[PDB]
């Protein structure tokens, strides 16, 4: 994905704030609030009941980390998407069978987590940039099913 | 089909919108134009540049159909029963549209409202958006 | 939301599959597990193989759960409560397959009631099966 | 994509009983009934205001005479339905704008419509490897966008 340079200079000034140890567990936590059916494909992460529970489960936190680390990888190759995570969408799709739309929404809970934490200075621009972003990602996690 | 916890979170945060109603409609919009372009096509008529007094004044009633579908909840089908003759029969709005509006309602109020946005009231308000957006979108005359 | 026209159109519809209901609700179940094979994984206990008890007295269910969707249409969420507990809360069922069992149950309706599948009462069932969709789907308690 | 060959004889079997000059013109004539923002896109059809205008309608038949090739096209280079649909994409995605979910739709009423015409012979086998066609048509007219 092609995104216009006063973007890409802003996209990654931001990614560089990010607190890579709390937002990617906010992202696949209100992911599991927000859409209760992605509480399914976890089952081995213990107590996920109360909203609180799913924020404050350590292992929400630990796969987030991981989730996030995807991104930044995806951020970096951002000319080759379909490549970096070729194999990730065998492991989701061709085995674990996640549903294409749930790629799209954890990609949108990030950006939602992302003005969460920047508040003005994610502004419409920056996250006009990050939704093609995000989208890619999606594209691409979902290469191995379509 | 929102929940009492819902009904609630929903009256508490959008009420901590109040007298900021319009100017977060406003950027709403303009979140939505940049981030989705295919969504401008449904404004001909409009003025689409940053700060334009149209998309400023829409903000206005896009935030004020929301605060009145607020105050109507446990009944939005005839509230906002003008609008979905609008959006529905009038203007044949693509429900994905619907989808990205709300999402970017969501950051708006993400971006704005911190203090507000637990993944409880994140939830309840992904919830009450998807909702005033099947009226909106559904022919029930 | 569902039209004055909506409702009866499929009051009208389902009446006519009548006895034939626990049949239909068979075939819709067979059809999506042969054309969708992730559905299967929400039913890990079931015996699988055309001519299942299981699906057979599943389908009953479903099918009496949907004709009692049909007899209280205007107050579903009040209706299917302790199926939205189910399917919601315990099941954690993704609404894709909640489209994909609703696009069965049409196509099993369109080859078996040719003379009551009108455009108008397709339009009408499919909405009707995406409103029980919605309830089944949220957490409103 | 690959059908299984009792399906492959099936599904060539009954598209040969189908009725080339009317099945089409219900499949999108069906679309704008059920899903009716689908009726934007047609501005240039006339009246579209009830669902008998809209099936009566000649350019509704017409136009889903050549939808209704576009699957007949496909269903014969199923080894590569991505390329056969490289042009068709273009002008519905980068060009008539047209959301991919609506693809989807499309390939599902068309499916009802089979069902609608060939009642009991549309079986659930039948169906299962119709899923697999017009999903994959769908998956190739939306590759101009994703
Ligand atoms: C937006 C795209 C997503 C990204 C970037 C992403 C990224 C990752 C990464 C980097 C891993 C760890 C690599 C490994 O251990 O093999 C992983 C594992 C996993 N992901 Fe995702 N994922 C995404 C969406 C999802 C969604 C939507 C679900 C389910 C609702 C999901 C479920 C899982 C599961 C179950 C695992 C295996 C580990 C476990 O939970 O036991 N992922 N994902
Ligand atoms: C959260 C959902 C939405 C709400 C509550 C909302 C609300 C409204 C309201 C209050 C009006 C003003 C019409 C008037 O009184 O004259 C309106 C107009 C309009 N809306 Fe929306 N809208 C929503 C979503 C959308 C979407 C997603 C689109 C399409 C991209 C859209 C397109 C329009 C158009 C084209 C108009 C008419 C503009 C005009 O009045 O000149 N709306 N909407
Ligand atoms: C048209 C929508 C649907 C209706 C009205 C429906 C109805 C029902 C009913 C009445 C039961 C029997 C539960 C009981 O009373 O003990 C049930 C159970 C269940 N349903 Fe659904 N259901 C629907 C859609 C789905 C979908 C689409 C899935 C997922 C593929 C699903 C998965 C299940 C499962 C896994 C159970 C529990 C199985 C069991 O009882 O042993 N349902 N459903
Ligand atoms: C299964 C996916 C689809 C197929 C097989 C299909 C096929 C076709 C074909 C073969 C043409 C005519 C060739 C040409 O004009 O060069 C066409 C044109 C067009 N299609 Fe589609 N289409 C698909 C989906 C859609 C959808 C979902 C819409 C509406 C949202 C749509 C709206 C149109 C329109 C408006 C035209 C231009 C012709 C005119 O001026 O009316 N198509 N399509």
């Amino acid at each position: 994905v092609h995104l216009t340079p006063k973007e890409k200079s802003a996209v990654t000034a931001l990614w560089g704030k990010v607190n890579v140890d709390e937002v990617g567990g906010e992202a696949l936590g209100r992911l599991l609030v927000v859409y209760p059916w992605t509480q399914r494909f976890f089952e081995s992460f213990g107590d996920l009941s109360t909203p609180d529970a799913v924020m404050g489960n350590p292992k929400v936190k630990a796969h987030g980390k991981k989730v996030l680390g995807a991104f930044s990888d995806g951020l970096a190759h951002l000319d080759n998407l379909k490549g970096t995570f070729a194999t990730l969408s065998e492991l989701h799709c061709d085995k674990l069978h996640v549903d294409p739309e749930n790629f799209r929404l954890l990609g949108n809970v990030l950006v939602c987590v992302l003005a969460h934490h920047f508040g003005k200075e994610f502004t419409p621009p920056v996250q006009a940039a990050y939704q093609k972003v995000v989208a890619g990602v999606a594209n691409a996690l979902a290469h191995k099913y379509h | 089909v929102l929940s009492p916890a819902d009904k609630t979170n929903v009256k508490a945060a959008w009420g901590k919108v109040g007298a900021h109603a319009g100017e977060y409609g406003a950027e709403a919009l303009e979140r939505m134009f940049l981030s989705f372009p295919t969504t401008k096509t449904y404004f001909p008529h409009f003025d689409l540049s940053h700060g334009s007094a149209q998309v400023k004044g829409h903000g206005k009633k896009v935030a004020d159909a929301l605060t009145n579908a607020v105050a109507h909840v446990d009944d939005m089908p005839n509230a906002l029963s003008a609008l979905s003759d609008l959006h529905a029969h009038k203007l044949r709005v693509d429900p994905v549209n619907f989808k990205l509006l709300s999402h970017c309602l969501l950051v708006t109020l993400a971006a704005h409202l911190p203090a507000e946005f637990t993944p409880a009231v994140h939830a309840s308000l992904d919830k009450f958006l998807a909702s005033v957006s099947t009226v909106l979108t559904s022919k029930y005359r």
